[PDB]
């Protein structure tokens, strides 16, 4: 088997292969995540001849935890499958289900081991993992190709994620949090910054307290498009 | 040549494996070691250059016992030479285990030479920067002396030299009629040749290491005792004048 | 430039530059001295502090009751090669119920450290040792290197500015064998501060001593432990 | 068929005082109905403040003592200090349990000094279950000595008797009299009596004689 | 070896003034059959040490091969360090125990005589790694016959001379020839002293069967 | 292009050299050893107010009597922190005792040059860990603070810092440090020395502090406890 | 060794995989392979690059491969790499069938091969498989399905798509003429021949068609014969000419 | 060893070592194969450099089992690896299935092996195109397999030096229900286009496959076909 | 020692397990549940050696749940049963053979209701009704008597009552209470536990 050192330090102390993996994230579709009290939400950027279902970038990992990603879609699918395996394997070892921190720590640990083990280039993805814990607290974390992880109130990754995070930093108030409708509107506003003409080109899903994941179809999405643009005038 | 000289898995256009040739240069830069086949055995003499007077006598011992009945005399990168002695010790030990008697020197030379040759075929390893001489005496087989080089060639020798003064030592050996002479006589003449070929101007002072194997020792590779070494060192100095 | 990166690549000069580069790890590493009498073997080490706030670097390590070492190079290779010696000693005490001969232990270091100099994608041990020890053949100082060569010694020094130490030792060789313990330690200390400049000299913080012989097991002396030995001669 | 164990026998004993720790044994080594040797004491010195008694199959005793000796060094090399008496007893459990499915047939009793200075005895079974004790007997005459130690050291089944702690004078005399009684009634106990006494000053060894039949 | 084929019977041993002596008959028994009546069950280990072996002869011959090579390997270095009698005994305890602990024992019971640094060494080792020292030793059935007679004399006189020890050992092998069915009246005595390891043989004991007329 | 286990002409491994260069990019951390306790302080370097401040654990509990602060590659550190945490409880299992601060640091120091290409296991390392660790705890030999770098070199420190302004902070530690000082003086010394080098101006959400005394366990400071110390 | 390493499994400075991209350029030269979904079926239509007078025609196909009873696929790229991948697809289909005793769902079979293709981009130091596949099938969950994949180990579900020579030109032509939800297999067969008329340089030896359909509770995979293809070519020539006059 | 591909994609998108291996085939001593109605022919140039070479010793046209045969253009040593492997693959089919291996299935198995050396670690591909004749379901089979590991079933084809001339020569002059008498004669005429010298029984080699399996033709059998040319 | 029972209907599957967790001679738990939720429309009832039952059942459960997460749809009762069979068949000739007897009751939307049977050997058998344990020797003939393919669920519980009452009358082991559940179009449905005096 192949024992070559793939990821190594440079003259100036950079892990170039991890840095090039983060360039592969910045080309991928703009994924955005937002937290609330009762609800947690994810949304993604977007051809006429495709099945939307197959190229879905929002994926459930267990009954309580799901995730979004941005970057290389093949690399994403392996991390998602191995996350899904670890979620059930966690229940098999200690009965109680997975907290959002534990699965994020695992995905981070998996990403980090590919930046340091021989033969293997890093995973060219950043993820946005969301859900509800044992006690029922809502969570949103973010991993990246290096295998660092941090909790967030809201965050963006992908194309123009600076301009989305700049928008989120301002707009994330206590007013937008309180209701289920208002948190969803905030995600669509944020995606409308980067999405050149929104509506139809926005994937979007939600998670509530005890309930499982729920993707909103383009009919449900275009309802909230009307509720945003009317309120701007007033 | 340049480009084709980095790996032992790479020939040059001339048909030469430069990595093996460069390992032989480390022997050519190393100090002179010699050995001659007598009538009643084999003797070894070595120019051991003292890098510092701080070191003890019998340190950096370039003469080794491979078996009870076999002696190894080395020249080149000394770390590689010691590991070759460990290979030859085990290889001789394997023969006794397999067949219940003392390994023949030609066989021991061939089996260790193929060990040396294996390192001249691959990028994964480098050649041994070391030539060595294996020497032995027996009842039936008699006196035998073989030399091996970095490439892995094994030939038998009446007289042999390796190191700085490879060519210079050999023309001094050609004068001696080794086939008629004995081990008792040859120790004087081996000690003489080292003192001649030693460059006092260029190099520092040195210690003469002397070992032997013959009818004198009952076919057992022992060191030459301090009685006979100092007689031969005295003969070397006075006959130089 | 072409023959610099891999240990397997022989140069056209007949040299392996990755060995000779690994030798420079010892030289830029701190100074240490070793010497022996008829009855004892002593190691003395100039402990290099990082900053003046931080405590001084541990340079003399314990191997067995009858062997100990002083180091110069990469500390991870020092500790790895220390544990190899500790283990081979432990094997000999387990198997034979008898301490391992020092020359035999030193031969196993040479055999071990040579292996990676001949193999691709491997490197020599970036560390030189001075090895003090007593056995059936009396006291010994042995030296080892990254090249896998080893040397039996009356005395030796290695590290930064260690040429100064070697010049001192080469004068006082016949004195060492006749010396008592206190005179033998004092000789090793004078060799060490010769490596230093005229501005700075030996204190209880920056010096460690390691002693073994016929009477004594391999004891290490660092701080107030050292104070007896220094208070004798101190000028220049 | 091939049996890898054999019973060599002998008795061991340890007592923990307030300022000391006795660890004693006989010197008989047996096999079948013959005596191997009369000078094979079961006490083994480990550190200045800790000693171990080992009885049962002697092949395992020699090996297990050599393992502990080897591990003591490995700890001291890593941690730059001697193992505490409690840390040896904890380590011994893991070594005995590492051979759960092919036992060290060795009844072990460690005795010595804890970090607070006082006496500390740790008794064992072959697969590594242990506890701290005041006193414990082990080996061939375990059954003979233990209930007398329960009586005289534990004050069991006695009333109108003041519970005074063991002086080292009194404990040494008790160890002599119990091993005299074992030697009489046990075939595998005899010849001589090694007694190691662990105080803060160090270890010192006595050798009282016993029945040689 | 689970089942041994060609067994050797008792190996004796006893310390004397400035040396040690061991004895062992030259018989390899194939069960009841006295197959090989001229085979040496004693081995010169080195100048300081000697080794006699009861039990399976092929396992002893393997140990002879392995030890012989170890002593050869040591004598190559020539660095004033040798395996003491205690050191070989220590190694051999670890060898038999390692093989015992893999459930593939070397089917032997051995006696190690030696003299080094003024002191006499006599050391027992069996197939399971049970080892010790004593003033006398007798393996196998000699434990029940011969060891009583050695301890009888060593009670009355702890320190024997070579001639006292040799004539005692000759008296023991006479008793073994009479009472051990697996013994024979060819044997070797092997002494060790300052001079080194002597191996004298083949010898015989003068028998007496006058009790047959009673 | 060259191998990971390659010496420079100066006599040192390029990948170890470049692993020291990686710590300069990492955010600064300070630890001060005192007779009354070892304090440990670190800047979080928060890039956004959306980012939750409590989930940047740059000081962590190794045991009830030991902590460890980190700078450099944060992901690389978590492998070493877990191995230390495993080592302490493996030691508790086998020996029924606490490890020394030296013994823990040595165990982590053994992993520093366990990298290479040819001759290696399935999960074995290609490169070193680009992480400096400041261990800080209280064992039987009083309160101890220990430094470690990517080479594996580890040493006791009266006071030391690591990160971008390691050079700048060490000069401030030289003047400020006194060997017979109190713990509360040493705590406030760190936050003074941290406020200068950051220039985000220092607050309870922007930093982590933590201490270990002889009597008290490892304690990481809360918002209220940090707000009391903040500035005097 | 380190000098001789191509290093196929690394990110280039831009943030992308060179051997993956360079493998997709190999596909861009290879023959025009397309697929079209319908209400009553699924089809694959491919350019037949093995075209000579002296070729034998042993097998029922040339680029089309059956995988399961309810599934099939066609390829574009290095045909030897396709023989490895198709063999492995067949192995996966039976490995599922042995385990569950149902046919493998179409998306699951495609993800299983695409997880393997992605491995050759991430680790092992090996060059990727230089093949894009177009898959067709039926299962009980989603019914009539069409999938595309490529050397990266990335897949997508399509209503109609193309790979090979004039890939982009064919997809934009399919984006005009395809009507979602309204297409039958007869109308789809007309569009397949329309697109191949644009891309290729149109005899029936150069074309190779197959149709997956469901008739009476069992899937029916069949290659078209050269009588069926040639009559569909003349229907295109007449329908093309009939519009040209008016 | 080396655990990485020596064959890799260039910016154009071509596996360069395979096209370089095809150059080794294209510059090899030429070889021809023809499928009659009643049988199969395989013929090749066996013109060694001197009369010193023993002609009976080593063979280009080799059997695999009793019903399949083989011939090549390009590298001779590489060819011998594929012969030994193909022979094993035939027996591995016969052991399992107790039926003579189909010719299509033998080609597919050897193709998979030829593909293996265009990807696996530290190995170049083979510098050989194979021609594989056979007889399965009462009818003839002829297949090419080239360094890529791709295979094509041929009615007739040529390889090596002047393969372009041999292929066009065959295209017009081949009929799809030839007699095996005529096809053997055609195969020798295809070789005589590309030949440099007077042809003999020694300096060319021919084998045939039909109802009663595959065999190599004797020199005297070839000499009869050379008499009427 | 333990006892399982399943009764397939036209559009449903009734099932029931006992609730004794036994140890030596003692009834450690009267409220123990032996049914394991594989899917929304599947139950695995499992009985056998003490540690083997739960370890095996849970290994299957999590892999059925993994199939849901991976693909966005659950396994069918046919697929789940053959998956259960494949694992138990592979363990059979190995170091760790699980001695487990089990029923897999389920409902497919296409195929309708299904009750599967499996012994520790891993022979899979689809059945209109079945039972495990020594209680099956008494109760199987009662099912032969009164079962018809068109049995209503309310009647099927009264049939179940006759089996469970026969265990109280004739079976020497206690088994005082029983878990009871129905599966149909609308997934799993808990029912009142058939207790006794
Ligand atoms: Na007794």
């Amino acid at each position: 088997s192949y024992d070559r050192a793939i990821t190594v330090f440079s003259p100036d102390g950079h892990l170039f292969q991890v840095e090039y993996a983060q360039e592969a994230v910045k080309k991928g579709s703009t994924a955005v995540g937002v937290r609330g009290r009762d609800i947690v939400v994810l949304g993604v950027e977007k051809a006429k001849l495709q099945d939307e279902r197959t190229v879905r970038k929002i994926c459930a990992l267990d009954d309580n935890v799901c995730m979004a990603f941005a970057g290389l879609t093949a690399d994403a699918r392996i991390v998602i499958n191995r996350a899904r395996v670890e979620c059930q394997s966690h229940r098999l070892t200690v009965e109680d289900p997975v907290t959002v921190e534990y699965i994020t720590r695992y995905i981070a640990s998996l990403k980090q081991r590919y930046t340091q083990s021989n033969g293997r280039r890093p995973f060219g993805i950043s993820a946005l993992i969301v859900g509800f814990d044992f006690d029922g607290t809502p969570r949103l974390y973010q991993t990246d190709p290096s295998g660092t992880y941090h909790a967030w109130k809201a965050n963006a990754i992908g194309r123009g994620a600076k301009s989305v995070r700049e928008f989120l930093e301002k707009n994330y108030t206590d007013e937008a949090i309180e209701t289920d409708d208002l948190t969803i509107k905030l995600v669509i506003k944020a995606l409308l910054e980067v999405v050149q003409s929104g509506g139809k080109n926005i994937e979007l899903a939600v998670m509530r307290r005890d309930q499982s994941l729920k993707i909103l179809n383009p009919e449900e999405i275009e309802k909230y498009v009307a509720e945003i643009e009317k309120e701007k005038e007033e | 040549g340049t480009g084709y000289d980095l790996s032992a898995s790479t020939f040059s256009p001339d048909g030469r494996v430069f990595q093996v040739e460069y390992a032989m240069k480390a022997v050519e830069n190393s100090s002179t070691a010699i050995g001659i086949r007598c009538k009643d055995g084999v003797v070894f003499g070595v120019e051991k250059l003292v890098l510092s007077k701080l070191y003890e006598e019998g340190s950096n011992k370039r003469l080794f016992n491979v078996d009870r009945h076999v002696g190894m005399a080395v020249a080149g990168l000394l770390a590689d030479a010691r590991s070759l002695a460990d290979i030859a010790r085990e290889e001789a030990s394997n023969f006794r285990s397999n067949f219940g008697y003392n390994i023949p020197l030609k066989h021991l030379a061939d089996r260790v030479a193929m060990y040396v040759h294996a390192y001249t075929l691959y990028s994964a390893v480098r050649p041994f920067g070391c030539s060595f001489m294996l020497g032995s005496y027996s009842v039936n087989d008699g006196a035998q002396l073989y030399m091996i080089d970095p490439s892995g060639v094994s030939y038998g020798y009446w007289g042999c030299a390796i190191g700085k003064a490879r060519q210079a030592a050999k023309t001094e050996i050609e004068k001696l009629q080794m086939k008629e002479m004995t081990c008792r006589d040859i120790v004087k003449e081996v000690a003489k040749i080292i003192y001649i070929v030693h460059d006092e101007v260029k190099d520092k002072a040195f210690e003469l290491e002397l070992s032997w194997v013959g009818e004198l020792t009952n076919g057992r590779h022992e060191i030459v005792p301090k009685d006979i070494r100092e007689e031969a060192e005295k003969y070397a100095k006075e006959s130089l004048k | 430039n072409q023959y610099d990166n891999d240990v397997t690549v022989w140069s056209p000069q007949g040299r392996i530059h990755q060995i000779e580069y690994a030798m420079e790890a010892v030289k830029q590493g701190s100074a240490t001295v070793g010497l022996k009498s008829k009855t004892h073997a002593v190691l003395v080490a100039l402990k290099r502090a990082q900053s003046e706030l931080a405590a001084h670097q541990k340079k003399i390590l314990h191997v067995d009751n009858h062997i100990g070492i002083s180091i110069a190079g990469l500390t991870a290779d020092a500790r790895l090669l220390c544990n190899f010696m500790r283990q081979e000693c432990l094997d000999s005490r387990f198997v034979f119920d008898r301490p391992l001969p020092v020359s035999r232990l030193v031969s196993l270091i040479g055999s071990k450290t040579q292996i990676p100099t001949q193999r691709y994608g491997r490197r020599p041990y970036g560390v030189g040792l001075l090895i003090a020890g007593y056995d059936d053949m009396g006291p010994h100082i042995f030296q080892t290197c990254p090249s896998a060569n080893y040397f039996d010694c009356r005395a030796m020094s290695i590290g930064a500015r260690s040429q100064s130490a070697r010049t001192y030792l080469e004068r006082h060789m016949s004195e060492f064998m006749e010396c008592n313990l206190n005179e033998l330690v004092k000789h090793g200390l004078r060799a060490l501060r010769e490596t230093l400049p005229a501005e700075q000299d030996l204190t209880t913080k920056n010096v460690s001593i390691g002693i073994v012989g016929k009477d004594l097991e391999f004891t290490i002396y660092d701080d107030d432990d050292v104070s007896p030995f220094l208070e004798g001669l101190e000028e220049r | 068929r091939f049996s890898p164990y054999v019973f060599n026998g002998g008795t061991i004993l340890a007592i923990a005082g307030e300022d000391f720790a006795i660890v004693a044994s006989d010197t008989r080594l047996s096999e079948g109905f013959s005596i191997h040797t009369r000078d094979s004491p079961k006490c083994y010195k480990l550190t200045d403040k800790t000693v171990i008694g080992c009885s049962g199959f002697h092949g395992d005793c020699l090996t297990l003592t050599k393992i502990i000796e080897a591990r003591l060094k490995m700890y001291k090399h890593s941690n730059n200090k001697a193992m505490t008496t409690g840390a040896i007893a904890a380590m011994l459990s893991t070594i005995l349990y590492s051979r759960r499915f092919f036992p060290y047939y060795v009844y072990n009793i460690i005795g010595g000094l804890d970090e607070e200075g006082k006496g500390a005895v740790y008794s064992f079974d072959p697969v590594g279950s242990y506890q701290r004790d005041s006193f414990k007997a082990g080996g061939s005459a375990s059954a003979m000595l233990q209930p007398l130690l329960d009586n005289q050291v534990g004050f069991k089944n006695m009333q109108n008797v003041e519970h005074v702690p063991l002086s080292l004078d009194r404990a040494m005399r008790l160890v002599k009299d119990v091993f005299i009684s074992a030697a009489e009634r046990d075939v595998y106990t005899g010849d001589a009596l090694r007694i190691c006494i662990v105080t803060k000053e160090g270890i010192r060894e006595e050798t009282v004689s016993l029945r040689k039949d | 070896t689970q089942n041994p084929m060609v067994t050797g019977t008792s190996v004796l041993g006893v310390k004397f003034e400035g040396g040690v002596v061991i004895a062992a008959d030259m018989l390899g028994s194939y069960g009841s059959l006295a197959r090989f009546r001229n085979i040496s069950r004693i081995m010169r280990v080195n100048n300081s040490t000697m080794l006699g072996a009861s039990g399976d002869y092929a396992d002893f011959q393997y140990l002879k091969q392995v030890l012989g090579q170890m002593v050869i390997d040591e004598e190559l270095l020539g660095d004033g360090h040798s395996y003491s009698p205690r050191a070989i005994h220590s190694w051999l305890t670890r060898a038999m125990y390692s093989r015992r602990s893999k459930m593939n024992p070397l089917w032997n019971t051995m006696v190690i005589g030696g003299y080094a640094d003024g002191e006499s060494f006599l050391g027992y080792v069996d197939m399971l790694g049970v080892a010790y020292e004593a003033p006398s030793l007798a393996t196998g059935y000699g434990a029940y016959l011969a060891q009583p007679l050695l301890r009888e004399v060593l009670e009355k006189q702890p320190v024997l001379s070579q001639t006292e020890a040799r004539d005692l050992v000759e008296r023991c092998m006479r008793v073994l020839y009479y009472r051990d069915a697996r013994s024979y009246n060819r044997f070797q005595i092997a002494t060790v002293t300052e001079k080194g390891v002597e191996i004298e043989g083949p010898l015989s004991t003068e028998t007496n069967w006058d009790i047959a007329h009673m | 292009d060259r191998g990971v286990n390659t010496f420079s002409p100066e006599g040192r491994l390029f990948q170890v050299e470049y692993a020291i260069e990686a710590i300069k990019l990492g955010s600064t951390a300070i630890g001060i050893q005192t007779s009354e306790g070892v304090c440990l302080a670190v800047e979080k370097r928060i890039t956004s107010p959306l980012m939750e401040p409590s989930s940047i654990e740059k000081i962590v509990e190794i045991d009830a009597h030991i902590g460890c602060a980190m700078s450099g590659l944060i992901a690389d550190a978590k492998t070493l922190i877990d191995k230390a945490r495993v080592e302490t409880q493996n030691h508790w299992f086998t020996y029924n005792e606490t490890m020394t601060v030296e013994s823990v640091t040595q165990a982590v120091s053994n992993l520093a040059l366990q990298f290479g290409e040819e001759d290696a296991d399935p999960g074995a390392m290609s490169r070193p860990f680009g992480v400096a660790l400041l261990f800080g705890g209280v064992d039987e030999k009083g309160p101890q603070l220990f430094h470690m770098d990517p080479s594996g070199t580890f040493v006791q420190c009266d006071a030391r810092a690591i990160g971008s302004a390691s050079e700048g902070a060490q000069s401030s530690l030289q003047e400020v440090y006194h060997k017979s000082m109190t713990l509360k003086e040493a705590i406030k010394s760190s936050l003074i020395i941290l406020k200068q080098v950051m220039e985000e101006k220092l607050n309870a959400t922007n930093i982590e502090l933590a201490t270990v005394q002889p009597g008290q366990n490892f304690h990481m400071f809360t918002k209220e406890e940090l707000e009391e110390v903040i500035k005097d | 060794s380190r000098r001789y390493d191509s290093r196929t499994t690394i990110f280039s400075p831009e943030g992308r995989l060179y051997q993956v991209e360079y493998a997709m350029e190999a596909i861009g030269h290879a023959g025009t392979c397309l697929g079209i979904l319908a209400n009553d079926g699924v089809l694959l239509a491919a350019e037949r690059r093995n075209i000579h007078k002296l070729l034998d025609e042993v097998f029922f196909s040339e680029k089309i491969y059956k995988l399961n009873e309810d599934m099939a696929c066609s390829v574009a790229g290095i045909t030897s790499d396709a023989n490895v991948l198709t063999n492995e697809l067949r192995l996966i289909a039976q490995r599922y069938l042995l385990q569950y005793q149902e046919p493998i769902p179409c998306e699951q079979l495609v993800t299983a091969l695409c997880d393997i293709k992605q491995a050759y981009t991430q680790f092992g130091g090996k060059r990727p498989f230089g093949v894009s596949l177009l898959y067709i099938g039926w299962d009980k969950h989603y019914g009539f399905q069409l999938y595309q994949s490529d050397p990266s180990g990335n897949y997508g579900g399509w209503k109609a798509t193309c790979i090979g020579n004039n890939s982009a030109a064919a997809v934009s032509m399919l984006k005009q003429d395809y009507k979602e939800g309204e297409m039958t297999l007869k109308s789809a067969l007309a569009l397949a021949i329309k697109v191949l008329n644009k891309t290729m340089d149109l005899s029936a030896e150069k074309v190779e068609i197959a149709t997956l359909t469901r008739e009476n509770g069992k899937t029916v995979i069949r290659v078209l014969k050269q009588k069926e293809v040639e009559q569909l070519i003349k229907k295109h020539e007449e329908e093309e000419a009939k519009a040209e006059r008016e | 060893g080396y655990s990485f591909s020596l064959t890799t994609f260039s910016p154009s998108g071509k596996l360069v070592q395979i096209e370089y291996a095809l150059a080794a085939v294209a510059g090899g001593a030429p070889s021809v194969g023809i499928k009659a109605a009643n049988g199969v022919v395989l013929a090749t140039e066996k013109k060694q450099k001197s009369i010193l070479y023993d002609e009976r010793s080593v063979h280009k046209v080799e059997p695999i089992t009793k019903h399949i045969g083989l011939v090549y253009s390009g590298m001779g040593p590489d060819y011998r690896v594929l012969v030994h492997r193909a022979r094993k693959l035939a027996q591995q089919y016969y052991l399992v299935y107790q039926e003579p291996i189909p010719t299509a299935q033998l080609v597919q198995r050897v193709a998979s092996v030829m593909q293996e050396y265009t990807q696996s670690g530290g190995v170049r591909p083979f510098g050989v195109s194979l021609l594989i004749c056979g007889w399965n379901e009462g009818r003839p089979y002829l297949f090419q397999s080239d360094p890529s590991g791709a295979y094509f079933a041929w009615k007739a084809t040529a390889m090596g030096k002047n393969y372009v001339n041999g292929k066009t020569f065959l295209e017009k002059r081949y009929n799809e229900d030839l007699e095996l008498e005529d096809a053997i004669h055609t195969a020798i005429l295809t070789l005589k286009e590309s030949f440099e010298g007077q042809m003999t029984e020694d300096n060319i080699e021919v084998g045939i496959c039909n109802e009663a399996g595959f065999r190599r033709l004797t020199p005297t059998e070839v000499k009869d076909y050379l008499a009427a040319i | 020692m333990e006892y399982l029972i399943g009764i397939q209907g036209p559009d449903y599957v009734l099932v029931a397990s006992d609730r004794v967790a036994a140890s030596n001679i003692v009834q450690m738990k009267d409220d123990h549940d032996k049914m394991f939720k594989m899917s929304e429309k599947i139950l695995l009832l499992c009985v056998g050696e003490a540690g083997d039952t739960v370890q095996f059942a849970e290994y299957i459960q999590k892999n059925v749940q993994l199939y849901k997460m991976r693909n966005g749809y659950e396994l069918s009762p046919t697929a789940a049963a053959n998956f259960t069979r494949r694992n138990l068949a592979d363990c059979l000739r190995s170091r760790t053979p699980y001695h487990v007897n089990l029923l897999l009751a389920g409902y497919d939307e296409h195929e309708g209701p299904a009750l599967y049977y499996m012994d520790y050997l891993a022979a899979l058998a689809k059945a209109p009704f079945a039972a495990h344990g020594y209680g099956a020797f008494l109760t199987l003939s009662i099912l032969d008597r009164y079962y018809t393919p068109t049995i209503s669920r309310e009647r099927a519980v009264e049939l179940l009552r006759k089996c469970l009452e026969e265990l109280q009358k004739r079976f020497i082991l206690n088994l005082p209470t029983f878990s009871v559940r129905i599966i149909d179009k609308n997934g799993i449905h808990d029912l009142d536990n058939i207790s006794f005096p």
